[PDB]
């Protein structure tokens, strides 16, 4: 049983856009889903359901069609349209499916959840920083690095080392908006026999920005 | 005593296979007439709307034909009941469960022709009656017939082949085996001592029946609602409030559907032709709003899958519901050939849907389906009017096939079988017994 | 709409030991039901139902309460517990949630680990000058940095992240990133970086210098 | 005459003091069961936990397999041989009498009894279903209010202990029809007028059933999903599987008796020499659910796998006599527990293997060997027993295959009509002539 | 409604190939799916047939794995794997959909089809060339056009004209072989006050190729 | 495995007439179905066990059998009948399918309706010149086609094609064609076709000339 929600993205004041929720393992119909969604830092909150034959859907209270709610129960998915869009949808939508013990019904299984920012900035490849340490570099037992990720818009960037193989001892800070562009920074601490002498690789991707980047941590001169 | 019943328990289940293979022959007689005369009814139905066909151009001749058919249908109909045999009108379900305490006659050298025609008049026509009526009362008499025709004596083979024919009968006019049984052993046979009937006698005669019908009705339901939804505990207390209410309804469409025979009768006194008319008036009324509004007239079928699905706003049934509460008391007390089985049964659904609809709002949070009411109230009639459950919550379920409401079913099927006697309704059924077996004394 | 309100807003405790975390409805509730969120996953359905574990909680949970207040219990948590949970109700159309009680293992001081990047030659080839100061695992996570550029305090252009607590040694980390112009930058030598932490009363310096 | 026309008016208007004892009758009957079947589950659980800490050695592990059935086993039949003989057997037969009003019912003595004598029984994973003790405490527990409450009349006393009868068969099969249909087809006064209101049984019926519904749901008994439909031309193999299961019917009946016979003279009477054959055969069976699991177990768990085909015609047939052997062993010892069960476990294996055999000789028909296990599975409670409608609609309950009840009946009905012409008898019935007769001599 | 097989097409002297018939238009489970195959001139022959859940597959006298019945009920298609191919194989699949009424089963609802043709040869999509009334245009009443396809391999091509909105006096004649080739013409009859005038167009399908191409009719100028 | 075999293998009757065919058995089948297959179409279930109509199937239509023989009737047979009836059993197995009965219809005479063409440009522009000639809509089936090439006789490169009697009208066509070089083709004018039916004793003649 697998809900994966895609669609999600960066969409302009004023604008739509149809999220899709499709389902694997186990009967479409019978079923109940809905959606909820998290605005950051913040709490979830209810979107709305709807059921097997799409005869009735329900939303929190909002304005007119803030808010669309369909299923296509052939396609075994879950749609929801929002429109006119204020930075207040500004989230990450999840979908469920519904079910109960007694009859108070709860959120059964979620899905992972697409993002929806809601800004006027453009899309902004990221720029890619060795951080090696400095001249002075106090060599120790352990000997920690990273690259800096600065200079990008929306979110996400996602940050490997040598392609998840160097997975113990990763720091991946959150990104920080500032003047319409987001910035962070990633750590990677290991043996310092094990760094100089190999090849520590850290591998940023912004999929919107459309780039892949693999930067090589190398000594400073 | 206790050294008898050690004697008897040793000795039970033993019926005389000459009773069993006679009841293997009533059914399969009773499953071909069953197959026949619900052929019939559905011709002469047709060969009305190749009559509208006839004449669709002019309206108000339209209108009539749709009348004059049924009116002249309808009064061929009762008169050959007014002149040949006057236990044919009504149900016909009462006159048996009378034949079994040996209280009335079974004249089927005249009942059986004049039930039959008498009723596809009645069915053809389009009027508000089921088929179980005129079926369940052909079956006795089938049993009776090859009772007397083949001889055989005593009061296993008399009650017993007199008690096939009913449930063989009332299976193959609902398709539900399982139910046609559950009904003698619960309503038709003596309800107060014991009596000689063999009940695996009867599966043999029920199966041949149920068979001769599947032979000729196969790839198609009667009643066809798929598979509506699951109903979560903390919902189980909305089927007893809809329990409730039909509990207390019950009675009072008894009190009617009686009352209607005593008014319906002073319009003819008694008199076969005042009888007759009436019937046609009757008759071309139903045929007329089988024209106008079909879901007031006819059987009652048609339209409960229609309202389980919820395709009707919560006026359309309302108005469905009261206008049929008077189409089919017109139709029952009148005193003509049919079941007011049926009926009960598309009624229940109607009203089941509305109980459904305002639950459905005041309670988003349960997630309900105006559909799953509709057939726990399905049979919640036969509950509270002629106050059989067990035999209505299996005669639904053998036709909606949706067994995750039996729950719900039972619950709503109870409490309307609670609520009809704290309010002092009775078994419908038994109730028109004593009016006919207490006028046979009355009238000395 | 009846208001969840869940009562610890965020809470330690160290392994083993039993905890209990609240949430007040504002009206009547039954049947509260609970989730798991770790950092990174979409909720999970622990407790519903008031009381029943789902399939596979460990029976450390406890779920419990009536009418007004209900409540989750961990006799004896571990550090796989470190979550956050949120209750949720649905015995009044329309659902609602709890505020959420943020879940963190309590564990033992730990110094920060201060490591100080000059900017990637990189950068500067083009007027970015970006000078990164990790400041890796340490427990309160009440930390301060603050940055001099030729020995003068200097708050106009840091920038400063925090990880949410370790999933393993249960620590805290931060990385502050001061930018200048390749010019602002040269026309300077010396770049301290000091972190100040209850795990000492001086605090931890981590300069370099462009010559 | 003009009584009928007094009794007819007057019909179905039972006391609401009788409506309100069925509906408490049935609430505790249904707490009881659930609780009940709890302990069995605890303690059969208890006892791999115990295979889980001796994985290691083999042997040493066939030893806990079989000492830990073998003694709980015993420590059954004691409870049952030195407090209460009557909770032994299936104790179905002990409450037909008792409605007859030929038999007592120690409530006093036999709900504990029943109970902790069963969860040793079943708990040990012998070949027992739950009804027997469930049908036997309930109707105790009728009883009990009924001498609690001090309710006076026939009505009162043969509808309460008759509700307390089906609701404890409906709670035990999650199938609340069943419940009804059983007392009004068998458990009711087979020869003779009798004072039960049908509908204050439904009441505890229903109270029971949601007792099990309260802590049993989100999960079925047997599961075998939506199988297909049956042709036509295809009714008269079921008619030919009900003639099958009605010859064999009879003889299993003759086995069942005969064996509680000779299994009584290793015994004698001697209560150890009982308690301890027990113990041998509660102790052989604990093993069995280790070595193969399908000749030991109550029966359900292999009823989905029986009719899904997921067994040789070869395991089929092993299956079917190891376990004709396990089934007798287990309930002509005379241990609590009905026969109920295991007899469906039973006509599913029996029926799976017709179906194989129809399935090849006929590819035109497109036969699934599960449509006849389904029409099988109810077919010995048809030969044996000799109650159909009970067993058509406990069956149709349980497996949801409403588009077989054709097949279903034709099998069943031919069941008993093979069981007759072959000198069968209601193995339940029996049963009571056979204690009956013992008394009065 | 339909059953629609594809993946036919030309096969070389023993050798494998697999088509799939994909349904749609009801519940594909619970169904008994077959084929069926009709080799050319002659009679129908049944391959064999596969019940709901893959538990039952019978074919004719047929040897070990000249065939290979197989479905996939999440994708409601069926299969078909011929290998070893043999000009005895070369024909017209069919599958259907078996049901029955008293029970003695029957075929219930046939797809299209799709053409098996076993050889040596190659696949040569067709070329159409347009054909226009002569220059002497005794235009009358009606007026006659039609399109010729000629040089392809292998059978069958498919002619629509405007795209079947004209189906009326369409004519297709049955292809002919001319050295490893096949050529057939269309013949549409309109009215001539409805041809100059407007735009009647052909439509060639060549489904082994895989081509399609739409000749638009233009006069002889 | 059973053999079923048809009688007539084609029968031609004239509407309104009632026609009859037949479906042996080599041993012994009950139900027999029967299919329709009208040109360029997959069969269509048209009647079933032994004589239940379809959905849709004229109640012109009506079907017959015991054991070793059935059949198939037509009471009053309408041109639109035109199709091939496949007899299959599955009475036993395997089903086997029977060897078919085309059934010809027989209208009154019919006037064909010829048109020639000057070979496509482009099919010129690659060496190609092809001269149709088709003959639309005419009875009798009999027919014949002559081509002229600069008045005279020609029969190499020519290929003639019928369609099969179509459903509605009962009436054939015919495309018969001309093959040469681009410019064999070029180095004559004058390209007549003609054609010989039943209908005209003077044959029906069509041509156009390059120039």
């Amino acid at each position: 049983v697998r809900l994966l929600e895609s669609g999600g993205g960066l969409v302009q004041p004023g604008g739509s856009l149809k999220l899709s929720c499709a389902a694997s393992g186990f009967d479409y119909s019978r079923y109940w889903m809905s959606w909820v969604r998290q605005a950051p830092g913040k709490g979830l909150k209810w979107i709305g359901e709807i059921n097997p034959v799409s005869s009735t859907i329900n939303y929190t209270p909002s304005l007119k069609d803030k808010f669309i709610i369909s299923r296509d129960n052939a396609k075994d998915t879950l749609y929801l349209q929002i429109s006119k869009v204020r930075s207040e949808d500004t989230a990450l939508y999840y979908c469920a499916r519904l079910y109960y013990g007694y009859g108070y019904w709860y959120f059964d299984v979620w899905g992972a959840g697409t993002t929806v920012t809601v800004s006027s900035a453009k899309t902004t490849p990221p720029s890619v920083y060795p951080l090696a340490p400095g001249s002075a570099a106090a060599a120790a037992s352990m000997v920690t690095l990273g690259c800096l990720v600065k200079g990008y818009f929306p979110e996400p960037v996602t940050v490997t080392w040598n392609s998840g193989s160097l997975a113990a001892g990763v720091h991946t800070f959150p990104a920080v908006l500032q003047a319409a562009l987001y910035t962070l920074s990633s750590s990677v601490t290991v043996p310092s026999s094990s760094w100089p002498s190999e090849t520590v690789t850290c591998n940023v991707a912004h999929p919107a920005s459309s780039t892949k980047v693999d930067k090589k941590i190398v000594p400073r001169a | 005593r206790r050294r008898q019943l050690i004697r008897q328990l040793l000795e039970r289940d033993k019926t005389p296979l000459a009773i069993l293979f006679m009841a293997a022959v009533v059914g399969t007689l009773v499953g071909l007439a069953a197959v026949a005369f619900d052929k019939g009814v559905a011709w002469l139905q047709n060969q009305r709307m190749g009559a509208l066909v006839h004449t669709a151009d002019n309206y108000p001749l339209l209108l009539t034909v749709a009348f004059l058919c049924s009116a002249v249908l309808a009064m061929f109909g009762y008169f050959l009941v007014r002149k040949y045999a006057p236990e044919a009108g009504g149900s016909g379900i009462p006159e048996i469960e009378g034949a079994l305490e040996d209280q009335r006659p079974v004249r089927w050298w005249r009942v059986l022709p004049v039930k039959f025609f008498g009723g596809l008049g009645t069915l053809g026509g389009g009027m508000v009656l089921g088929r179980e009526g005129p079926t369940v009362q052909i079956g006795g008499n089938i049993g009776r017939m090859v009772l007397d025709i083949f001889r055989l004596k005593g009061d296993e083979a008399r009650h017993t082949l007199l008690a096939t024919g009913a449930a063989a009968g009332l299976a193959a006019a609902f398709n539900a085996p399982l139910a046609g049984i559950l009904f003698i052993i619960e309503e038709m046979r003596p309800q107060f001592r014991y009596t000689l009937i063999s009940i695996k006698a009867v599966f043999i005669g029920v199966i041949m029946s149920t068979i001769m019908y599947r032979i000729f009705n196969h790839e198609v339901a009667l009643i066809d609602v798929g598979k509506l939804s699951d109903a979560p505990l903390n919902t189980l207390w909305l089927y007893l409030i809809l329990g409730i209410i039909f509990g207390i309804f019950g009675p009072i469409f008894n009190k009617w559907v009686l009352g209607m025979q005593d008014l319906l009768h002073r319009v003819h006194g008694g008199n076969i032709t005042k009888w007759v008319l009436m019937g046609g008036a009757i008759g071309g009324l139903c045929g007329l709003l089988g024209f106008v509004a079909p879901a007031t007239s006819g059987g009652g079928f048609n339209l409960i899958p229609i309202a389980t699905a919820g395709n009707f706003s919560m006026g359309m049934l309302v108005f469905i519901f009261v206008a049929r509460v008077i189409t089919t008391l017109l139709c029952f007390s009148s005193g003509a050939p049919g079941g007011i089985f049926a009926p009960m049964l598309a009624l229940g659904t109607v009203l089941g849907t509305a109980f459904g609809m305002v639950a459905v709002e005041l309670f988003p949070q349960y997630h309900l389906e105006a559909g799953t009411f509709a057939i726990a109230g399905m049979g919640a009639l036969l509950a509270a009017s002629i106050r059989a459950p067990l035999t209505g919550i299996i005669l639904v379920l053998e036709m909606t096939d949706n067994y995750q409401l039996i729950l719900p079913m039972i619950i709503t099927g109870l409490g309307a079988t609670l609520l009809a006697q704290f309010t002092g309704g009775k078994p419908l059924y038994s109730a028109i017994l004593a009016r006919t077996l207490a006028k046979q004394e009355a009238e000395q | 709409d009846i208001v969840l309100t869940q009562s610890p807003a965020i809470m330690s405790a160290a392994p083993g030991d039993k905890v209990t975390m609240t949430c007040s409805a504002s009206s009547s509730v039954s049947y509260i039901h609970w989730y798991q969120q770790k950092s990174g996953t979409s909720p999970k359905r622990w407790i519903y139902d008031t009381s029943k574990l789902t399939s596979g909680v460990p029976v450390r949970f406890s779920g419990s309460g009536s009418g007004t207040s209900y409540s989750l219990t961990i006799n004896t948590m571990e550090a796989e517990d470190a979550a956050t949970y949120y209750c949720q109700q649905w015995s009044s159309h329309p659902q609602t949630f709890g505020g959420g009680t943020k879940l963190e293992i309590l564990r033992a001081d730990a110094a920060p680990t201060v490591s100080i990047f000059p900017p990637s030659s990189e950068q500067l080839t083009s007027g970015g000058a970006s000078v990164v100061c990790f400041l890796n695992n340490f427990y309160p996570k009440d930390i301060n940095v603050k940055w001099k550029i030729d020995g003068s305090e200097r708050q106009n252009g840091v920038l400063n992240s925090w990880t949410d607590q370790d999933s393993k040694d249960s620590t805290y980390s931060m990385s502050s990133t001061l930018t200048l112009t390749k010019d602002e930058y040269e026309r300077h030598n010396s770049y301290t970086c000091e972190a100040t932490h209850k795990t000492s009363t001086s605090p931890i310096v981590k300069s370099f210098n462009r010559a």
